[PDB]
């Protein structure tokens, strides 16, 4: 009923999503010429901006990953801002995809910093100046938070991205309801309406780097 | 209200001056300073100093390091060592000797040398920030 | 009803989330002015970010009256 | 067989034998995560 | 230096941290620690030497 | 307290080294006249 | 009756809503007091923020005695 | 009666809507202190803006102790 | 009695109210310090400000011990 | 039904959870305007910081969100 | 029984107004921090204030604690 | 069941604690941005500090987290 | 059983008392980022004034958490 669009999407008995999550990378386009159009100008241009803003703190075993995160983050808000389209499935919203994204790369990051680095990383369970009557507790906090950083990095994608769907769907309902009464207050629910999706564009973009920069800093805490 | 005073060694840019505002860059962050500001002393860094005359208008200089006093009669005293306006100053020198002091300071390996190869990288990063 | 009494505690509660963005907001435009009285020449880049901190914060208090609103209406 | 592995294969294998190590070591990881979350439901 | 003729033999006062710190009319300047008086007064020593020096 | 505070230096010696950077950031046509106006010349004994 | 009664709960929770503005705008008219002590020369222009976030933040404290009254009466 | 007794935990949940201007009257009172010791020449300037802090604080304090006594007496 | 259980909650809640002036005495006797670090001379009539600042976030307290006992005794 | 019903209370009062990111992203965009006043050529490390204090904060802010859908819905 | 029922809730709310001093402590020794690094020869004085508003704030907190156990057990 | 339903609202109420760590973590993340624009030399002593004060934060945010899945699915 | 049901509200209500020490915590260790960005020399003397408040600020917080096991098991 009202969690509609949240389901998985099915034409004609088939599974569209799968289309769905493999269209964002389509409106990339990309060219071996060395001056292009307008659209593969600008992109460049962002593309390099990302590489910049994220890659710049990272050794130089870090930045081996600079194409994984940089396709990250353009794959996360592509989609975010395809998703805020009338009536589409927004495949962020799905916690399955999200933690599809999130348990690869954080277990991916945390692993690398255990096969090397196996000393400096039991050693950054413990911050450097702690008391001696407080070591032992604060080693089964980081653990514990260190096994929910997946957790948190899909649920803070699927639960922000549901939460501005959902709100927006509930507002436009009302105006709809509000349609046929006082029109004054139609327009301040609309112009409530129309301030709320420039929010839900700011998220959308925002979820996307803060997913990435959340799995940069882990990639950077294991390299 | 506000006596501005911006001065150098050899140059008097203002001299008892009523302005309405100026920004100076001053080693605890920047801030800028009108009328019945609260009295403050402090010590410049390289950066900017801008100042806005009454008329709206806005004249930019380039001071490297000094003494701001803001006092209790509105008067400022801005006592630059070397103040240059911005078109006297090029971007390349700048880039070109902020490199230089960039490769003297992973080469160096004395603490005290290596303040001074700091001090002068910052010198060139607020020139290059500064200029464009 | 059980059920439509429950929804009106439900509701009720769910509304004191919105004191986090009250608070929130004053945090940011008190800052505002802490942060441009310092630097006046920023206000037009400081009012930026207020708005940016303005919007992110009350967006936490608007998915409280949603929920607000879901548990007494929608359902 | 052709064209396939010279535009998919020879292109993310330096990615798919060295730098996505430990992401496949987490996509299991994942996968059996997901069964036994899909197994007692 | 007065004029042509006349110049005059002054004397000009230099005052240390910890004079200027524990001043009481040095409570209403602001943002003042003991560091940012330290960087003061040491400019304000090649000040008094420089205008000394010009007169 | 910054940095060279902690390394034992002075703000005269910080304001020199700033005041010289900002000097051969000069162009050619004031830097000449610039470092004249500016050196030092006088000894210690 | 149930609903009745629950509905004197909802509506006093709603109203804790109200706290957030309480102390949203202690911070506003806190930090004008710091900021007009540091450039007194903006006290107008100070000002003008202080009754925009004084609005702001009480706005989301009308929300809450909006559904206090919205249960309460409405309902 | 489950209305008398509902009127008790609506009255309770309500009041705790004044711990908003508790904490708010302490930032207001605690900015004052600060922005005292900076410039104390503005003192008498300063404490106005408390005592309008304080009020707009304390107003929201009470609209809580409102409907505290609103459901408990006259309802 | 439901009437003899529910005065229980309402008191348990309205203590929570004391959680503010808990933060807000906080606030004041630690801008205090922050104060006197900067302007030790004037010790004498910061610490004036603090009492009347304790005073008045306390007293939002105490209106909240208030209804506390209001509810658990006087009915 | 007595679950149907608890359902509502409990997943009201765990989005009261949310106020805290309501509150916590207020200081982090309130810390980057003052923090950007004082230092404005850091404007671009600054806000590094602000977006990953504004996730992490955000973060503790949905795991209510989701306890609060996790009782809802998922049970 | 309803009643022995009800003073588990009522003692259990009792005490969430011990989060107020949570925080008010948390201020007051954080100020010490700031303005003990600004005045480091006064920190003997400081300490006394910290020290001064480290009980009053707990004081506020303990009140809530004795509610707690003023419902639990001496009724 | 009067236990299963009870469960809802115990572990609903436990997960407001998440609250207090959505506040101090911004207040973590935004001391680190104004002590990072006062002394950017130390960036990375500054947030070895942040860490540890989000890790010890977060730590009681989760001590909640626990006693609401404790009693939620232990229980 | 009407007990077994009280004892989850009222644990789950007193462990609320928690977010008292999750925000106490953030400014503790967010005061030594902002004390030790000014007087890094007084590093160590500085963190030896953080963990008094760490310690003494979670005190509190576990006096709740006490409480919550208090009532859940212990009666």
């Amino acid at each position: 009923n009202l969690f509609a669009s949240f389901i998985a999407p099915t034409i004609l008995g088939l599974p569209a999503a799968v289309l769905i999550i493999l269209f964002p990378p389509l409106l990339i386009p990309t060219s071996k010429y060395l001056i292009n159009n307008r659209l593969i100008t600008t992109q460049q241009w962002l593309i390099k901006l990302t590489s910049k803003q994220m890659m710049t703190m990272h050794n130089t075993k870090g930045r081996t990953w600079s194409l994984m995160l940089v396709s990250l983050i353009i794959f996360i808000a592509t989609t975010n801002l395809l998703g805020l389209l009338p009536h589409s499935f927004t495949p962020t919203t799905q916690l399955s995809m999200n933690l599809a994204m999130a348990i690869p790369l954080w277990a991916g990051t945390v692993i690398m910093g255990f096969r090397s680095k196996i000393k400096n990383a039991l050693a950054h369970f413990l911050p450097q100046g702690t008391p001696t009557p407080l070591i032992p507790m604060l080693v089964i906090i980081e653990t514990i938070s260190l096994l929910i950083q997946p957790m948190a990095l899909a649920v803070r994608l699927t639960a922000n991205i549901t939460a501005g769907h959902l709100l927006m769907h509930l507002i436009g309902s009302a105006t709809l309801a509000m349609s046929t009464i006082n029109l004054p207050s139609t327009l301040i629910i609309f112009t409530i309406l129309i301030l709320l999706t420039i929010l839900e564009i700011a998220v959308a973009l925002i979820q996307a780097y803060v997913f990435t920069l959340l799995v940069s800093l882990y990639l950077h805490d294991n390299t | 209200q506000m006596s501005f005073t911006f001065a150098s060694p050899t140059q008097v840019f203002f001299n008892g001056a009523n302005v309405r505002q100026v920004d100076v860059p001053t080693l605890t962050g920047a801030f800028g300073i009108l009328a019945a500001h609260v009295p403050t002393l402090q010590v410049l860094r390289p950066g900017l100093v801008v100042v806005h005359a009454e008329d709206g208008t806005t004249s930019k200089y380039f001071v490297s390091s000094g003494s701001i006093a803001v006092n209790a009669d509105s008067s400022v005293q801005l006592l630059a060592e070397e103040a240059v306006t911005l078109d006297m100053l090029d971007l390349g020198a700048a880039k070109a000797n902020l490199e230089k002091a960039q490769a003297e300071l992973v080469g160096t390996a004395d603490e005290a040398t290596r303040a001074e190869i700091q001090i002068r990288i910052e010198a060139n990063e607020a020139l290059v920030k500064a200029l464009e | 009803d059980i059920d439509t009494a429950a929804k009106f505690i439900g509701a009720g509660a769910a509304t004191v989330g919105v004191a986090g963005s009250g608070a929130g907001i004053g945090t940011v435009f008190g800052s505002l002015i802490i942060g441009y009285a310092r630097n006046p020449s920023l206000k037009q880049q400081l009012f930026s970010y207020a708005i940016l901190g303005f919007a992110l914060s009350e967006a936490m208090g608007l998915f409280c009256l949603m929920v607000a609103f879901l548990i007494l209406f929608a359902m | 067989l052709q064209s396939i592995i010279k535009n998919i294969w020879i292109p993310m294998k330096p990615y798919y034998t060295k730098v996505y190590q430990e992401i496949w070591i987490g996509m299991g990881l994942m996968g059996f995560i997901v069964y036994k979350i899909r197994a007692a439901d | 230096f007065r004029s042509v003729i006349s110049y005059k033999t002054e004397e000009k006062p230099i005052f240390s941290l910890n004079t200027v710190a524990s001043a009481d009319s040095m409570s209403i300047y602001d943002d003042i620690d003991a560091d940012v008086l330290q960087n003061y007064q040491e400019y304000n020593l090649a000040n008094i030497i420089y205008y000394s020096l010009k007169e | 307290v910054a940095y060279w505070r902690q390394a034992g230096l002075s703000y005269i010696r910080y304001s020199q080294i700033c005041a010289k950077a900002v000097r051969d950031a000069l162009k050619t046509e004031f830097k000449a006249n610039a470092e004249k106006t500016s050196g030092s010349n006088v000894k210690i004994v």
